[PDB]
């Protein structure tokens, strides 16, 4: 028996890795509230209600975050359905028009505008005849092309935008990733996972948690935490262009919104077409503001200087600065709350120093209504005002952070928050996920024969 | 800080030798990258990631090294090659490596 | 049900602790472990599958706790390694059912270090 | 191919400050850093700082804060949406600011980093 | 409890076991391998890549001697430069991860050896046959 | 992991009134089968640990009906209809589905003075 | 449907024979009547129940059929 | 040079040598037949469509003896007025595009008696292991 | 049909100099291997050709160092180092993968007085 027959083995469990297409599955609960009320809740499968991980043993698979595909299809299926959520609703074309603008009625004191009373012309419902007819823009869209002045929007230079329909709610639902037939979806299960390299608990699963779908810059909301400790993630950590991204621990808690009483109204520019408008302000004028809690945020801060003196050395001054500069959306705190598009400026939280041993933070905030993300050619949208005084509230589950440094060996690190690419507020939650494909087609040596 | 010590200062051969030169680091587990510049000209990539040329560039360009030590070897000397080196780690850079003509 | 009896252990000594199984079959119920700490309370640490010989464990617990059981004698074995001052504890031997429930328990072999 | 053309030299006084345009074609603009450094002569290269044009997001050196400042201009137009625009603006000169200012693309490469500069501008010669 | 031998007939949960035990609980890797307007054209396209995959599995598999078997026994012998290791410590110390990435250059040569003896099996079964 | 937490930690209940102690899950104990595997551990002193209940709904044999349990698969909690002396013991929340299984902490009901 | 046909014995048989027996519980009816006289659907419908039951045992016994075949052949 | 034997084994090589020596590479068009926004919906439906002919193909040749052999035996005997020319011309002189069009009217005749065959034979397999 | 022209056609180049002929090939010459099947001839007079390198890189065993070869698969073409008096006869570009094979025409390197 010192000769071994080679015998085939079919349905064998080993992987390789590859990279592949991943469909989406909604949670039926969001079918109950049905007609197109948020995206793909009829673009997408309903799950399985019976989610079963396997955990494996005795194995190791090395994970890297940075080189990940999921997230890169993620960035791409928004991106496509985000646009494919806009096509039937109305096209602004024929708002684009010469404004005539003055102050909206208030106690002006020469130093703020930030609201302005726009009269102009319109279509009808016939094509002959044409109305005057008032609106509220914000300051930020509005650009005075050169008595009372004389305005257009900032969009009528590049592109006309689609408006959207207010059917359509812009808040996330959870989206899970079933992997398809023949491959699999493995999950690191390591509380100490740093982001690159083995994590020796791994667990297949075939369909993957919850992941709500926030869109925001400077600190990223509503993000699954961490469980023992806040931790810190990067690629190299001693380098400048990669983002250094955080997880909390404990989630602090934000409060935002907006104490104008809009009033919203409709303006008929074309047959089965109709415009909101910002109608009026009733109540008062009072400028939409944000509120964390000062003493948990000086202990999420002392949490995370604790978690950075380890990469750094025990002894440097760690400092938070605020933004360098840039585009709006980058420096100012970007989110969505109610379906309307705050900018809230964030540096009344970044400042601090740090050596070696009840009240609350207002932070302003401006609003546009035309915004532009993910920066294409020649699409925005015009987020039209909805009726009536809104706030949210929301858990801040991180923060992206940014180092700088050119030379001169100081002892400090100054630290700014960063943005910039949309990926890295998803590579905080696809991060212990990798994609691989099964070759269930082994080989080995055992003694038998085939009869002849 | 990262602080790139670079040695020799002034290497003076003739064509057809084989130069080296080797950039000393003061942290370890990094890349490195290495310039070429001529004199009154534009700066040029040679070698990044520490092995690997760049677009446009002979093979007679070797780079190697691992933790502090990195070396640059250039064997079989051309007329034009003769120019200033700089190491690149980061945004730290070296000082200079000038190549010179012997006789 | 049929146990050992508790140990005086020295920090750093390798350890091996049975329950026997008598009566029930070893191709129908599964053992488990567990800690009993003033503590953390309950906690668990792995299993047996006799017919198979191999299963995964609580991944605190791996490494020092190693599984063996003797089908023939049904006589299942733990083993510690490099034991600390903190396995204070309540061990317990545990019996399961597939899709079912904790069967019988062992009273508890405690290990004073 | 990618072209960097930048502005001719300029001379300045002490106190006054220098923009100096960096226009790159080629590749879209949108999706790769720009970097900017400076040869002192007799004194080797110091990096400046680097901005990302999908935004604008910037970051300077230390030893610069409260003294440059840098923008872009992006294209807005369908037909070439590939060409794109730096600013540099660099204030509080002194006689020590004589100097070559250059502007670098990341390599084009999915295995080289962001610090390795394969394409260059073609060098502004700012004396002060 | 749902207990623990149901991780081994799980999908996949023999990964990290031995060799020796794998065998037993082959089959749900192959029965998890094949049920499981543009977003209906992407996940038809990769639900027909996921078929056009096992039905190339499976005409590999056909054109040997096991056309319908998951264990199956062949007519060639082990060159011992392949892997050089004894019975014992193959089928009960190894996984199959490991094992796969200790073969990764030969298996070509034998899939074609595996072909050459389907073919010589064919045309001495037919020389078997023809004399009657 | 899925650790749980126990609300309260000690009720001393007087002899025949309710009781009632919550478990919080993290993650969502389902399995392929739909019933939700958990168990409800009671320990009298110095003994093996029993079983009150099975999943939510079922029971253990060779138990009152003095107990019940509720659940829907987030939060779990019990009612225990009367008190006696036996119902003295260190009760625990157990889960069934995921690796390691985890434990909730323990309580103890006691008297009433 | 093929592949819950292939592994069992029969790969590419309509009619198949295996190795399990009849628990008398399953259908208590004797080869005349359920060869003679019922229908395909009367006959899916009284047992209805008891196929995955069914499906286990055969997926049981081309397993243990395989690990015989092995032993069998090893010895040579 | 690559070798003129490369293009027996290549795809479709045999199609002018005789019947006597295409059996030998007889696999290679066996594995070149299966694995090879309106655009996609075409290559899709084309891709569809060839593990449909496959597919089609694979259950024709099950439902007679030989469900996973590229070569078979059958029961059925040769009317000799199909094709009335002795083993060794069909085998050594005839490429197997002259005999397809001396066959072609016969072929359906030909699948009736396998279906017939394979049947007879189930129903003897049941009868022979019904005594037991 | 790939057929083949050689330019030169005849280059007498004295003891020691570089020669260089170049083949164009109409069609690419690719294989499934990936690699030119492209194969360089001499043949000294009255005798049978001998093989001066392989594809382009390897080189036929038996064979001096004096002959090196480049293409990149459509124009292909030669460097000799040194000349010598064998390296007098009659050269050949041949072709590897289509059929039928092509040839070159034919150089003869001769002597300069
Ligand atoms: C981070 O995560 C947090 C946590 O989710 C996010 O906070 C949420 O943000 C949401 C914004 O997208 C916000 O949702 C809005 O809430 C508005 C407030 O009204 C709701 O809440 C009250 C009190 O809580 C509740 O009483 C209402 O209804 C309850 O009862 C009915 C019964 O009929 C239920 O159907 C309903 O689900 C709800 O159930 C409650 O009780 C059951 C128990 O029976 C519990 O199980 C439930 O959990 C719940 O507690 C309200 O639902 C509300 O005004 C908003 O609704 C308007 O807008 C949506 C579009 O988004 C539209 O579909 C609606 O129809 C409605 O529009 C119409 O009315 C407008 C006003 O008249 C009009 O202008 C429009 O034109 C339409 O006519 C919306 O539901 C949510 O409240 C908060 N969460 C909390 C706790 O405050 C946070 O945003 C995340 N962060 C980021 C950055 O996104
Ligand atoms: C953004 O900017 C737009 C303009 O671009 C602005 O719209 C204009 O607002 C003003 C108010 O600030 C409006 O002016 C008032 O209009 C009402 C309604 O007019 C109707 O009634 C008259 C009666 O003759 C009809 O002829 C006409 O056709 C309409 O049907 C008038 O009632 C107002 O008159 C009162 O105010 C005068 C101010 O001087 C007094 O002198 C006068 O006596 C009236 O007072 C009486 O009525 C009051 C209301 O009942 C009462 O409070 C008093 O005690 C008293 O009894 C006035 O003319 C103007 O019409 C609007 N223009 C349009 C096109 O709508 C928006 O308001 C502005 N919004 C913001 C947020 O800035
Ligand atoms: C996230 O966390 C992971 C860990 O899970 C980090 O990945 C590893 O990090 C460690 C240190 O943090 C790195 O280890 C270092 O490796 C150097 C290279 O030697 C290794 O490689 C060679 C082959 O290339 C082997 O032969 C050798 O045995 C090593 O395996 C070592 O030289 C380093 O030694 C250090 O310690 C000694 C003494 O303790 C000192 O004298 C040295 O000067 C030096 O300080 C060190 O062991 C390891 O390379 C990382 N691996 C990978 C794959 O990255 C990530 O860095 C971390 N990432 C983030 C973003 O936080
Ligand atoms: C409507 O808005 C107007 C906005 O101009 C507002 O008028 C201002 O009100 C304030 C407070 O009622 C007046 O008083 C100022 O505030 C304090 C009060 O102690 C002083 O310190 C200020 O002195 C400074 O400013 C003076 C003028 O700029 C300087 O001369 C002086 O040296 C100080 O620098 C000042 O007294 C303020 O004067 C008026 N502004 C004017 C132009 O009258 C009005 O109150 C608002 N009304 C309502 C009903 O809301
Ligand atoms: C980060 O913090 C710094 C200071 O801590 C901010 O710098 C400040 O920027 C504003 C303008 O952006 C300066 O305001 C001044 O406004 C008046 C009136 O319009 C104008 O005349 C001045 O020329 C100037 O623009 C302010 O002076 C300046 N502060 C300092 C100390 O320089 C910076 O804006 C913060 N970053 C972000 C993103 O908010
Ligand atoms: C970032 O945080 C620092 C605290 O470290 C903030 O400094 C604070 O600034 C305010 C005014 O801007 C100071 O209030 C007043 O200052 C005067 C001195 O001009 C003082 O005499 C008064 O008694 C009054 O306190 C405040 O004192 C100062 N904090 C400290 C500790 O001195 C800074 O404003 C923050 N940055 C931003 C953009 O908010
Ligand atoms: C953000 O994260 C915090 C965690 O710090 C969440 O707070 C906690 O959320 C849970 C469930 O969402 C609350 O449990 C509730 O208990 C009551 C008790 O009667 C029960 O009626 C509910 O059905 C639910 O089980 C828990 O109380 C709550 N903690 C606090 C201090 O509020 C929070 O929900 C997250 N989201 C937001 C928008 O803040
Ligand atoms: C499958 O066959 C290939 C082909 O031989 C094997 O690749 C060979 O792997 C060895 C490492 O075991 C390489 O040796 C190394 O070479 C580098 C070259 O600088 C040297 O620095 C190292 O110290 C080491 O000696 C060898 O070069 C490489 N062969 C080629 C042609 O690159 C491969 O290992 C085989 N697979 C397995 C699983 O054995
Ligand atoms: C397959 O197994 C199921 C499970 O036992 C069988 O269902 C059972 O069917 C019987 C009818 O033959 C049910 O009895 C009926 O119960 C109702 C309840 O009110 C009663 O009113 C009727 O008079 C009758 O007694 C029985 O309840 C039902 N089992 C369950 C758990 O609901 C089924 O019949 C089996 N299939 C076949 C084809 O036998
Ligand atoms: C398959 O069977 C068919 C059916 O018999 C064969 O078709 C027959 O072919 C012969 C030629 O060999 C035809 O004869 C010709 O008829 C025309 C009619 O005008 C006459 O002008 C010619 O001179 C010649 O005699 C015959 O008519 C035709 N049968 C029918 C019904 O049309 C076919 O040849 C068979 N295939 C093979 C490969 O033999
Ligand atoms: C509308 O608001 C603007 C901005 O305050 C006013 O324009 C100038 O404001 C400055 C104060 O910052 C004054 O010093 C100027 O005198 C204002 N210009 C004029 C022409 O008055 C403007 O007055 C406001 N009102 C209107 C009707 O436009
Ligand atoms: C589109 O219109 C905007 C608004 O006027 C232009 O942006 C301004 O351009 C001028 C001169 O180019 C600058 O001085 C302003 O600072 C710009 N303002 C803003 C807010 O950017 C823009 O140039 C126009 N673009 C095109 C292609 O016509
Ligand atoms: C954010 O808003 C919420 C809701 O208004 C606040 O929660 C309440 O805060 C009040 C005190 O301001 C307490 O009396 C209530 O018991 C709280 N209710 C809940 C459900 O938490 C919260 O405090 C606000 N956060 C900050 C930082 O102001
Ligand atoms: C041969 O197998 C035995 C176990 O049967 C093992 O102990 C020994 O190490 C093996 N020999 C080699 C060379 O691996
Ligand atoms: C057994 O079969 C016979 C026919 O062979 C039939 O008459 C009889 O009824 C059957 N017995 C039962 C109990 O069905
Ligand atoms: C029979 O076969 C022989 C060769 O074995 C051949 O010569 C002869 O022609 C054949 N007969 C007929 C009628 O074709």
């Amino acid at each position: 028996a010192e000769n071994l027959w080679v015998t085939v083995y079919y349905g064998v469990p080993v992987w390789k890795d590859a990279e592949t297409t991943l469909f989406c599955a909604s949670d039926a609960k969001a079918y109950e509230t049905e007609k197109h009320n948020v995206w793909a809740t009829h673009a997408c499968v309903p799950t399985d209600p019976n989610p079963q991980e396997i955990h494996l043993e005795n194995v190791t698979e090395e994970f890297n975050m940075w080189k990940n595909n999921m997230v890169e299809q993620m960035h791409t299926d928004i991106i496509s359905l985000w646009d494919q959520s806009l096509k039937p609703c109305v096209k602004l074309t024929p708002l684009c028009v010469t404004l005539q603008c003055t102050n909206v009625t208030n106690n002006i004191t020469d130093m703020r505008g930030e609201l302005k009373n726009c009269s102009f012309n319109m279509t009808t419902e016939l094509r002959d005849k044409k109305q005057k007819v008032y609106s509220l823009f914000y300051r930020l869209d509005v650009v005075q092309i050169n008595s009372n002045k004389e305005y257009r929007l900032i969009n009528c230079n590049t592109s006309a935008c689609t408006q959207a329909c207010p059917k359509v709610s812009f808040e996330p639902i959870p989206i899970h990733y079933c992997a398809p037939a023949g491959f699999a979806i493995l999950k690191c299960k390591d509380k100490k996972f740093n982001g690159t390299g083995p994590c020796p608990s791994v667990s297949t699963v075939q369909c993957t948690h919850g992941i709500k779908p926030v869109v925001s810059t400077q600190l990223l909301l509503n993000g699954s935490l961490a469980e023992e400790e806040v931790m810190i993630r990067s690629e190299n950590i001693t380098n400048n262009a990669k983002n250094i991204l955080v997880q909390f621990n404990t989630p602090v808690q934000i409060n935002c919104t907006r104490p104008n009483n809009n009033t919203r109204k409709s303006i008929r520019i074309g047959p089965g077409q109709a415009f909101y408008a910002t109608g009026d302000i009733i109540g008062d004028i009072r400028q939409a503001h944000c509120n964390v809690s000062k003493a948990t945020w000086n202990e999420t801060l002392g949490k995370v200087v604790k978690q950075l003196r380890k990469h750094f050395g025990n002894n440097t001054i760690i400092r938070f600065a605020n933004s360098s500069g840039g585009d709006l959306e980058v420096t100012t705190h970007s989110f969505n709350c109610g379906g309307e598009f705050f900018y809230c400026n964030t540096s009344g939280l970044f400042n601090s120093t740090w050596i070696s041993n009840n009240d609350s933070i207002t932070l302003p905030c401006r609003i546009k209504q035309i915004i532009n993300m993910w920066q294409r050619i020649g699409q925005c949208m015009y987020a039209p005002p909805i009726q009536g005084v809104i706030r949210c509230v929301s858990n801040i589950t991180g923060l992206i952070l940014t180092r700088d440094g050119g030379s001169t060996n100081s002892t400090t690190e100054t630290f700014r928050p960063g943005g910039g690419d949309m990926r890295d507020n998803w590579r905080s939650e696809l991060y212990k996920y990798k994609v691989v494909k099964i070759e269930p087609l082994g080989v080995a040596p055992t003694r038998c024969k085939r009869r002849v | 800080e990262i602080v790139l010590t670079q040695s020799p200062g002034i290497l003076s051969l003739s064509p057809g030798e084989t130069a080296t030169l080797f950039c000393k680091a003061s942290q370890g587990g990094n890349a490195m990258t290495w310039y070429q510049k001529r004199r009154g000209q534009v700066p040029r990539l040679l070698i990044y990631d520490t092995s690997r040329r760049a677009s446009g560039v002979p093979d007679r360009f070797v780079g190697s090294g691992s933790g502090t030590d990195f070396f640059l070897t250039i064997n079989k000397l051309d007329r034009e090659d003769f120019a200033v080196y700089y190491c690149q780690q980061f945004e730290f850079f070296g000082l200079g490596s000038e190549l010179e003509v012997h006789r | 049900l049929q146990q050992s009896g508790a140990d005086l252990v020295r920090p750093g000594a390798s350890v091996t602790l049975s329950c026997k199984a008598s009566g029930y079959t070893f191709t129908d119920y599964e053992m488990h472990w567990m800690k009993q700490t003033p503590v953390h309370g309950l906690e668990w640490i792995g299993a047996i599958v006799p017919e198979t010989g191999y299963t995964a464990y609580n991944q605190k617990f791996k490494g020092k706790a190693i599984l063996t059981a003797d089908k023939s004698s049904n006589t299942v074995y733990m083993q510690f390694r490099s034991l600390t001052s903190e396995d204070s504890a309540v061990y317990y031997c545990s019996r399961l059912k597939l899709l079912g429930y904790f069967d019988v328990w062992g009273t508890g072999t405690t290990v004073t270090v | 191919q990618v072209q960097l053309v930048q502005s001719g030299a300029v001379i300045k006084t002490p106190g006054s400050s220098v923009k100096i345009s960096c226009r790159a074609s080629g590749y879209n603009f949108r999706d790769y850093s720009i970097h900017w450094v400076r040869l002192i002569p007799d004194k080797g290269f110091e990096w400046i700082g680097w901005i990302k044009p999908l935004w604008g997001a910037v970051s300077y050196a230390r030893q610069l804060q409260g003294r440059v400042s840098m923008t872009r201009q992006l294209s807005q137009d369908p037909d070439d949406p590939d060409w794109g625009v730096a600013y540099m603006e660099f204030s509080g000169l002194t006689p020590a600011d004589t100097a070559e200012y250059f502007c670098v693309r990341r390599g084009s490469c999915d295995y080289c980093g962001d610090f390795p500069w394969q394409y260059w501008g073609q060098g502004t010669v700012v004396v002060v | 409890a749902v207990g623990i031998g149901a991780v081994f007939l799980g999908f996949l949960g023999a990964a990290g076991s031995t060799m020796g035990a794998a065998s037993m609980t082959l089959t749900v890797q192959a029965r998890n391998l094949l049920s499981g307007t543009v977003w209906g054209i992407k996940q038809l396209q990769a639900r027909v890549l996921a078929v056009e995959r096992y039905l190339r599995d499976q005409q590999l598999l056909g054109i040997w001697g096991c056309s319908g078997k998951l264990i199956c026994c062949t007519n060639v012998p082990w060159n011992s430069s392949w892997s050089n290791r004894n019975l014992s410590e193959i089928w009960d110390n190894m996984t199959w991860l490991q094992w796969d990435k200790e073969i990764s250059n030969y298996t070509q040569i034998i899939y074609g050896l595996l072909e050459e003896s389907q073919n010589q099996q064919e045309k001495n079964e037919q020389d078997l046959l023809a004399l009657d | 992991d899925v650790l749980m937490t126990q609300t309260p930690l000690s009720l001393p209940v007087s002899l025949g009134d309710q009781a009632s102690i919550s478990c919080k899950s993290s993650q969502s104990i389902v399995y392929k089968d739909g019933n939700s595997y958990l168990e409800w551990y009671l320990q009298k002193v110095g003994q093996s640990p029993k079983l009150l209940i099975y999943r939510v709904s079922n029971r253990f044999s060779g138990v009152p009906d003095r107990f019940s349990g509720s659940g829907s698969g987030t939060d779990f909690t019990l009612k225990i209809s009367r008190v006696e002396a036996e119902d003295l013991g260190v009760y625990y929340c157990f889960q069934g589905t995921h690796l390691p299984y985890t434990f909730g902490g323990g309580t103890k009901l006691e008297m009433k003075r």
